[PDB]
């Protein structure tokens, strides 16, 4: 579960950082 | 199609082998072959279809993101970064169009149970969402509305026909909330959806077995993680 | 070839972009295009060629290993596990043959400096080694001897022309020791080679700059790790 | 370096375990 949550967070954070 | 000569059962068997080998392109080609046999897909088979194409397009998206950022950063670069980004983009669009084609020929048409119909409409929303990420302008607007329409139909069915903890219902809400935040410029809708979905699922956990509980709480955790990021 | 219309410099540029995007199949196709321009490869370009194909064939080997184990474990399975393992095997053999073809047309022929000639002969040994892993019987013997011959020529040059810490020399010795252990049924040769290589490199570290030291000690660590596993 | 060493060890160990 930790890995699934980590992978999701990376993908979602990219959008935020892209702006 | 090149899988036309292979038995349906053999295609499904090989899709599972490809999954174990993390050969997702093969997995997707096997599942495309299986869909093209014309019969409905069982729950397990629907999941194989989704896992295959989600992983293929996931790789393409990740590469596109790497290249897009390099592109935006460009000393005169020549046309190469753009060209290669466009190559990946075109390939990504091709895979999305393939998936959308399978869902339109004729998976959605023949899906009458909520579990299948919601699943396929969620997929339709997802692959339009991926097309939207690389789209520009007026084409983007139509693609975005196609995604929205598919997700919305899936949402309406899921609310009528599935309990608030149903993992398909939960994953649909998760993805539609991502659509709102990342595609539709609607962060408040995204947050509202994720919160209401989380809270209504929480209140239905009591009905669940140990195994179902674990499945539901995983998606709930993803909703909460997204909410934490977005707020 | 499909890269025939693209500038050599553009191919190299795109190979680097593909590397950043972990698009190794693309990277390999770009580097194949570059080799087919007919000019020698610089040090950086040789490394791009190797990184691309090592990663492509690495994925194929990993998948083959997953499937081979499933195959050996097989209740009557039908022909599917064998078929799919054979599909991956054939694709792997195809990539090895492509690499071997590039090295034979005409990279090795034109490589006169030790750094290039040793590099390419090591590659030749490596791709014959990968062919050997999936080979059976008499075909295996010839493939194994092809690997051995290439590694041996590379070894002879490296000992004459390069210091014992040269990373190309060290990586060649590492891989030839793996060949001895895994392919040639010669664990004592493997251990002897790894040990002598490690010890002769240790004694030459004093000559090295900080940066060169780091490069050399990395491969030394891999020799030592292998020795620990094998002893 | 740790990652490189770890990846190498996995590949080499597979052969040993295969036998
Ligand atoms: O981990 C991600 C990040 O995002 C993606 C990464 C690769 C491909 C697609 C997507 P996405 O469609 O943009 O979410 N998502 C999946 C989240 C999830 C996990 C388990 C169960 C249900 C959902
Ligand atoms: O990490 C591995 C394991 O093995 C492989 C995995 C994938 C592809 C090929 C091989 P190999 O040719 O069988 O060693 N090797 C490379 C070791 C190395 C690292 C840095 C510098 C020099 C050598
Ligand atoms: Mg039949
Ligand atoms: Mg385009
Ligand atoms: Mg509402
Ligand atoms: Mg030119
Ligand atoms: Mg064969
Ligand atoms: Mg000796």
């Amino acid at each position: 579960r930790d890995k699934i949550r980590l992978n999701n967070a990376i993908w979602r954070a990219w959008y935020i950082q892209y702006v | 199609g090149a899988m036309g000569s292979m038995e349906r059962a053999s295609l499904i068997q090989k899709a599972k082998l490809a999954e174990q080998a993390e050969r997702y392109e093969d997995m997707a080609a096997f599942m495309k072959g299986a869909v093209e046999k014309g019969e409905e897909l069982s729950c397990e088979e629907r999941n194989l279809l989704s896992v295959a194409y989600k992983n293929v397009v996931g790789g393409q998206r990740a590469a596109w993101r790497v290249l897009s950022s390099i592109e935006q950063k460009s000393e005169e670069k020549g046309p190469e970064v753009r060209e290669y980004r466009e190559k990946v983009e075109t390939e990504l669009q091709g895979v999305c169009d393939t998936v959308l084609g399978l869902l339109d020929s004729h998976l959605i048409k023949e899906a009458g149970d909520a579990e299948s119909r919601v699943f396929y409409l969620k997929m339709k929303g997802d692959y339009y969402r991926y097309l939207a990420e690389v789209a520009t302008g007026d084409d983007k607007k139509r693609i975005i509305d196609s995604a929205r329409s598919a997700y919305q139909e899936a949402m309406d069915i899921s609310k009528k026909e599935m309990p608030p903890t149903n993992p398909i219902r939960l994953g649909l809400a998760l993805n539609f909330s991502v659509f709102h935040y990342e595609i539709a410029n609607s962060p408040e809708e995204a947050i509202s959806l994720a919160k209401t979905t989380f809270d209504e699922a929480m209140a239905d956990l009591h009905t669940l077995s140990e195994d179902s509980y674990k499945d539901s709480t995983l998606i709930m955790q993803l909703l909460r993680d997204n909410l934490t990021l977005w707020t």
